[PDB]
């Protein structure tokens, strides 16, 4: 029940993208998509609003000391802008 | 001299911490502060205070008797 409800909650057309690359022709892809995918959002949901709330960043630090490991891993980061910001380049 | 990295051996402990620019320097200064100093004072009155009142008692009685030894001296010298 936990699963199926996450499925129906999230596997909805406006959030799926059929992608392909190679020896195909776009029309053939469209045909297929319309043949095997038609009827996924024949029901646009009432008030299920899958919207991502922004996520707070925290200047913080987690140290898992373990002198039994031979080498240490460290990862330091700063808050980035996100997918769409032109600053990425 | 002894440097970090050559101090000692530590097994399995995680330590979470936070940036100073992200927290308060005086969380609950008074709210949690006072209660605690009461607690630490209480926890130690009995070993610190006693010797001091003892000195205190001996100091006031000591000067007392010093004046009452001479000033009070006469007293009586009757003939």
């Amino acid at each position: 029940a936990d699963l199926t409800e996450y499925l129906s909650r999230h596997y909805k057309a406006p959030r799926m993208v059929l992608a392909a690359a190679g020896g195909l022709e776009h029309r053939q892809l469209l045909d297929l998509a319309q043949k095997h995918f038609s009827g996924l959002s024949g029901t646009y949901d009432e008030d299920a609003v899958p919207t991502l709330s922004p996520c707070r960043f925290t200047g913080s630090q987690i140290c898992h000391r373990e002198d039994g490991l031979p080498l240490a891993h460290v990862a330091i980061a700063v808050e980035g802008p996100g997918w769409a910001h032109p600053d990425n380049v | 001299g002894r440097q970090f990295g050559h101090l000692t051996r530590v097994r399995h402990v995680i330590t979470y911490s936070l940036s100073p620019f992200e927290q308060r320097a005086f969380p609950h200064y008074f709210s949690k502060g006072i209660p605690n100093v009461l607690r630490r004072t209480r926890a130690c009155i009995l070993r610190v205070a006693p010797p001091f009142v003892a000195f205190y008692l001996v100091y006031t009685w000591g000067t007392q008797e010093f004046e009452k030894s001479k000033r009070k001296n006469p007293a009586a010298y009757e003939n």
